RNA sequence: UGGAGAGUUUGAUCCUGGCUCAGGGUGAACGCUGGCGGCGUGCCUAAGACAUGCAAGUCGUGCGGGCCGCGGGGUUUUACUCCGUGGUCAGCGGCGGACGGGUGAGUAACGCGUGGGUGACCUACCCGGAAGAGGGGGACAACCCGGGGAAACUCGGGCUAAUCCCCCAUGUGGACCCGCCCCUUGGGGUGUGUCCAAAGGGCUUUGCCCGCUUCCGGAUGGGCCCGCGUCCCAUCAGCUAGUUGGUGGGGUAAUGGCCCACCAAGGCGACGACGGGUAGCCGGUCUGAGAGGAUGGCCGGCCACAGGGGCACUGAGACACGGGCCCCACUCCUACGGGAGGCAGCAGUUAGGAAUCUUCCGCAAUGGGCGCAAGCCUGACGGAGCGACGCCGCUUGGAGGAAGAAGCCCUUCGGGGUGUAAACUCCUGAACCCGGGACGAAACCCCCGACGAGGGGACUGACGGUACCGGGGUAAUAGCGCCGGCCAACUCCGUGCCAGCAGCCGCGGUAAUACGGAGGGCGCGAGCGUUACCCGGAUUCACUGGGCGUAAAGGGCGUGUAGGCGGCCUGGGGCGUCCCAUGUGAA
């Protein structure tokens, strides 16, 4: 699961990736953050893209 | 039977022809006996029209029918002329 | 869409100074002349040894950026003079030469290449006597790039074909300044263009 | 709910119909031709293969039999018909086989 | 035209047929070393005048068998026992290669 | 947020279903096509003032109950049903205790998620038990 | 006209060697963002199941009727009922439903590709040639009545029409047996014997038009056969009874054990039979320096299939996608005794999936079936629609403009950066508004002429009031990835093996260019990234182009089968090889 936080819990529908850890045994894809059940990054700004989080507008 | 008809060639909204003997069973555009002649319906270029009229003459004379448009396009190379 | 933006920028960047401003660009402050280094918070710092790959892609950068064609127009271009007969090296920038846009400035119509663009764009320049909006349009030897009615009596257009009166065309071209006409006669060469560029770096830089 | 190619399966009945009828008379003449020429019978053998014959090439001009089917069963049954009667035999009123 | 090929006799255990042995030579797709390859067919042989040791040209023909689509064209050398000394042997060991 | 695709409006009548070219205000019908369109969402033309509407409304539901299928293997089967249940009633809906791992259906009245379970089991072939839902303590 | 490499085993080194990355590509999907246009392109998974509509039909110039229209006749806006015309509905008859379109299931196979063979063959309609179209009978639908029934529609009797069916005749000719001649796998000729042909329909009436019969020939399209080529596993090694061959039959258009009798025992296999796994094949496509590798969506060719399986009928052609029969699976209707169905056609539904559309327009064009023709039909096709899915093109402005506003960020507090960037001044004028408005369409047809040639005349546009043109005219979108090394691009703050990053090496332990933010920068740009897969890098299966003393790797040693390879000289042949010509190598 990338990013800083996450809401996933025991039932949440999650869309899988491909791509390892390397520091992680049985890891070998990545949840998709921003997609299904899994909310983006929140307050992100940097990667935005690879975090499913949409561009804050300056309000 | 066999015939001599056009086939479409050019692209959309740019119709190019090619007049063809083809046996009257293959699809529209599928693999045909000869190629006779070309045809440009729109007239981009002054050669928008060129026939074999020694071919088209030799298939007529073995059975090949000309579609209406191909009998039209060919009498106006002078195939049909006898003089 | 073309860079649309900060070009002077670009001219501290490439360490050489480009002409994408006209005018501007002879006076004395291209900031070439104030600034003469790299833009950003750096700049002024000491300059570390350019490695292998960032002197091709700086020179190829270089090349690019002073016709303001798009990164795939400009390898399009590339790819299309190595398959031509010929040292690539020249044939490239004469491919590049050709462009309509180029042609129009290349002959004084227009101040600067940007400024061209926008002419040939909004149907003030006429190709053999048709009109031509497609700044990528390639030139052919023996074509005639001249203005239009509507364009002629055009304030700008006065002015940028008095700033001919005297000024020689290069080599390849014709201006006839009186009849706001002209003719692309030579496909240029090499020699023919004071580019600060080494081409055979840009053929380089395409292989990886 | 129903294209008529309908009545093409109703003629299709009709004509296998038709057509069915047909090859069996060529069978059995046939059959009955051979058999009384085995049996040395050549006059009423000849005179069956005759009628054989007729009804072969009649089945040929329509759609029932046709072209080389007919001229091939004629063929096996005159060569068949001649061979067993050459068994102490000599063409009665020669029929069918030229000779 | 009509496949024309060369090859010795090896087999006429049949009624009215042989079995001719052809060889072939041709470079390899990849290592371009020239290599031999060999197919049998049955040919034809009515009068029965092919034996055992012939090599003979083989063509090729209408089908006269499943099979059989080739036809003994003519005698090009006889007693060539050698080369189906080496075929049989090449068979003979097979009965050395199982389990 | 959505393009939807009206691919064709029908009135229903009180035997047939006549299909109509269209339907112009103050009518009511119901339209084929739309696949995320929901109940109390606003539809304006492609172009038209993208504004929001009114109405929906939407009480909140006053029984829960915990529900788990009779066997592991029928899981999304039962999953993949109250989902699609819960879009077309806003006043049932699914949720998952964040201590206790089990999932808590909720809806308007003990008949109400009667008709649910029943439901699931004859129109979505997915038998599932029912019970009173766990305790967290601490 | 064509070849780049780097990081990582060590204290350091050279080698070996694997992992990893930079590139190109896709029917793509996912994330962010999103202005236009053109041309392409869009169920890759459940060959799962499908509501609904539409995808072949067409002929009264083949034939008899039914119901209606209009008119004139006994008499009526009481024509009903009674000639005669244009329609309509089925039926009979014909031609087409074997083309077109869909799909990739099955198939490693003469399936396909390539080159050949047929003395072993077929070919409706179309051309060319020859000769005919003379008599005589008959039935079944339609229809009326009767019976079964709720219905589908069924059953009985009774007439009845033809280009429907049948007999006879003429035999240019043709078929068959036989004898002969030629020729050579069953081809060409010839003689006696036997055997086989037919429709009349419409007009400006013997003169034309469309049809009918036989034969010869042409074209076109096919069947069957053969050489060579066509994936992985030998931890699949023996396979085989219609099995291999013969004789005689049956069968078909034709060869063949194809099928069947009888006889003989053969046939195949390490040059990989048999078995299992996978797969439609090719033109091509992607990658690559090349040689190779991978691939076969779109388009063109063959093939195969049409809910699964088997089978014939009709026919020039099918064992037939929207024909038929039976079995299986499944689904629908019902007055519960039997009825119905088959989207891998277009479009659409539902299911599955990460995922791919309108139940659109039109027959104007091109092509197809029928018709003498008018014309009818054609979800082939021509177009339009939605989707950055792809590629190409265009825009978000141009020229001026400060030692240089503010804000924000650094700051050795002097200043430096963002940056000519903005403001600001002009100029041009995407959008939009107004006027006009296509090409694609000339022929079938009609007129003089012979229905010929030739000349002449008329009708016809879905796309579209669109493209384009003239006129007027507003400045009027920008995002995404990266900034430790490969690798192009640095600072401050937060944080403190926490949170996180991660393709590899590895960053994070309180000055982190490696985390999160900010300023700044580099790369691209109507986009950028990510994931999955393919070729490249991998000389990393080394044919081009590697190796085995100690890195992986010489079999424990003989003997020897197949196989591979083989000295000097001269002749023959000329298979390999080399050369030229020619065919083929579709588009
Ligand atoms: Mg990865
Ligand atoms: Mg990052
Ligand atoms: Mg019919
Ligand atoms: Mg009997
Ligand atoms: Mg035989
Ligand atoms: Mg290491
Ligand atoms: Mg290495
Ligand atoms: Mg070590
Ligand atoms: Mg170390
Ligand atoms: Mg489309
Ligand atoms: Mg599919
Ligand atoms: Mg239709
Ligand atoms: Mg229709
Ligand atoms: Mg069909
Ligand atoms: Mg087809
Ligand atoms: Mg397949
Ligand atoms: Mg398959
Ligand atoms: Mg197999
Ligand atoms: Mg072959
Ligand atoms: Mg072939
Ligand atoms: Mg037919
Ligand atoms: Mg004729
Ligand atoms: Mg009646
Ligand atoms: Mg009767
Ligand atoms: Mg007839
Ligand atoms: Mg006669
Ligand atoms: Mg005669
Ligand atoms: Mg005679
Ligand atoms: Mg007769
Ligand atoms: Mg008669
Ligand atoms: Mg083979
Ligand atoms: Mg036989
Ligand atoms: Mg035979
Ligand atoms: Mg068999
Ligand atoms: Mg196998
Ligand atoms: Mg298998
Ligand atoms: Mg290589
Ligand atoms: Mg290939
Ligand atoms: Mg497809
Ligand atoms: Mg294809
Ligand atoms: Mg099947
Ligand atoms: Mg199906
Ligand atoms: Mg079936
Ligand atoms: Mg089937
Ligand atoms: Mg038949
Ligand atoms: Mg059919
Ligand atoms: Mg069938
Ligand atoms: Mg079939
Ligand atoms: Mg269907
Ligand atoms: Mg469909
Ligand atoms: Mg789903
Ligand atoms: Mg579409
Ligand atoms: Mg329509
Ligand atoms: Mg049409
Ligand atoms: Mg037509
Ligand atoms: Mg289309
Ligand atoms: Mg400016
Ligand atoms: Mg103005
Ligand atoms: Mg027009
Ligand atoms: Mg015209
Ligand atoms: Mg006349
Ligand atoms: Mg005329
Ligand atoms: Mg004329
Ligand atoms: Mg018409
Ligand atoms: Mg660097
Ligand atoms: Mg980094
Ligand atoms: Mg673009
Ligand atoms: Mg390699
Ligand atoms: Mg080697
Ligand atoms: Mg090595
Ligand atoms: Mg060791
Ligand atoms: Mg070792
Ligand atoms: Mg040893
Ligand atoms: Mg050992
Ligand atoms: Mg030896
Ligand atoms: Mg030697
Ligand atoms: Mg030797
Ligand atoms: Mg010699
Ligand atoms: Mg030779
Ligand atoms: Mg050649
Ligand atoms: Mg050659
Ligand atoms: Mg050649
Ligand atoms: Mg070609
Ligand atoms: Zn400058």
């Amino acid at each position: 699961i990338p990013g800083e936080g996450h809401n996933l819990q025991e039932h949440s529908v999650v869309l899988i990736r491909g791509g390892r850890v390397k520091d992680l045994p049985g890891v070998r894809y990545h949840i998709v953050r921003g997609v299904y059940d899994a909310a983006g990054v929140k307050d992100r700004k940097k990667s935005r893209s690879k975090y499913g989080t949409k561009k804050p507008k300056e309000a | 039977m066999v015939k001599i008809r056009l086939a479409r060639f050019g692209s959309k909204h740019n119709p190019h022809y090619r007049i063809v003997v083809t046996d009257a069973r293959r699809k529209r555009d599928g693999k045909y006996i000869e190629k006779i002649g070309y045809y440009d319906p729109r007239k981009t270029t002054p050669d928008w029209l060129k026939v074999d009229v020694e071919r088209a003459r030799y298939w007529l004379s073995v059975g090949a029918q000309p579609t209406d448009t191909a009998r039209r396009l060919l009498r106006q190379a002078g195939v049909f002329r006898q003089e | 869409g073309r860079y649309i933006g900060p070009v002077c920028r670009l001219c501290r960047r490439e360490g050489v100074k480009l002409y994408l401003k006209g005018e501007r660009c002879y006076s004395p402050k291209c900031a070439m002349e104030r600034r003469p280094y790299p833009p950003g918070q750096h700049g002024q710092k000491r300059a570390r040894r350019p490695s292998d790959y960032a002197v091709r892609l700086r020179e190829k950068q270089k090349l690019r950026r002073i016709y303001g064609i798009s990164e795939r127009q400009f390898r399009n271009l590339f790819e299309e003079a190595s398959k031509k007969k010929g040292v690539t090296g020249s044939v490239f920038l004469g491919l590049l030469e050709s462009r309509l846009d180029n042609v129009v400035y290349r002959l004084g119509f227009a101040v600067s290449r940007r400024q061209a663009r926008q002419l040939v764009r909004h149907g003030h320049i006429t190709v053999n006597g048709r009109r031509v909006d497609l700044p990528s349009y390639r030139v052919r030897p023996g074509d005639e790039i001249a203005v239009a009615e509507k364009s002629r009596n055009l304030e700008l257009i006065r002015q940028n074909l008095e700033a001919m009166k005297g000024r020689k065309v290069g080599p390849w071209l014709s201006l006839d300044v009186e009849g706001m006409k002209g003719k692309f006669l030579r496909l240029p060469d090499r020699e023919d263009l004071a580019l600060p560029v080494n081409e055979q770096l840009v053929i380089e830089f395409y292989s990886r | 709910r129903n294209l008529s190619a309908l009545k093409r399966h109703r003629q299709s009945l009709k004509r296998r119909l038709r057509n069915k009828a047909k090859k069996s008379a060529i069978k059995t003449l046939s059959k009955k031709a051979i058999q009384l020429a085995q049996e040395g019978k050549a006059e009423e053998a000849l005179k069956i293969m005759r009628k054989a014959e007729s009804l072969i090439d009649k089945a040929a001009k329509g759609s029932t039999l046709h072209k080389n089917a007919a001229a091939r069963r004629k063929s096996r049954l005159m060569r068949k018909v001649r061979q067993l009667l050459e068994a102490a035999g000599a063409p009665l009123i020669g029929g069918g086989l030229s000779a | 035209p009509k496949k024309v090929l060369t090859g010795v006799v090896v087999s006429d255990k049949m009624q009215k047929t042989v079995t001719v042995l052809v060889e072939r030579q041709f470079p390899h797709p990849l290592y371009g070393k020239v290599i031999k390859r060999s197919k049998k067919y049955l040919a034809h042989d009515p009068e029965e005048k092919y034996k055992l040791g012939d090599v003979v040209e083989i063509i090729e023909s209408r089908p006269i068998s499943k099979r059989k689509r080739f036809r003994v064209l003519r005698l090009v050398e006889s007693g060539r026992m050698d080369l189906v000394e080496k075929y049989l042997i090449r068979r003979q060991n097979y009965e050395s290669l199982s389990k | 947020g959505r393009k939807e695709r009206v691919a064709r409006l029908l009135r229903m009548h009180a035997n047939h279903r006549e299909e109509v070219e269209e339907l112009k205000a103050g009518d009511l019908g119901a339209v084929v096509g739309l696949k995320e369109t929901i109940t109390g969402d606003t539809l304006v033309g492609e172009d038209a003032p993208r504004v929001i509407l009114e109405s929906i409304e939407v009480p909140e539901p006053v029984i829960d109950v915990a529900i788990e299928p009779k066997t592991k293997a029928d899981q999304e089967k039962l999953s993949q049903a109250l989902a699609r249940l819960a879009e077309e009633d806003p006043t049932f809906r699914v949720s998952t205790h964040p201590e206790t791992g089990q999932t808590i259906i909720s809806g308007m009245g003990e008949l109400h998620l009667e008709i649910i379970v029943d439901r699931l089991k004859r129109e979505f072939k997915v038998d599932a038990n029912v019970g009173k839902p766990q305790v967290a303590y601490r």
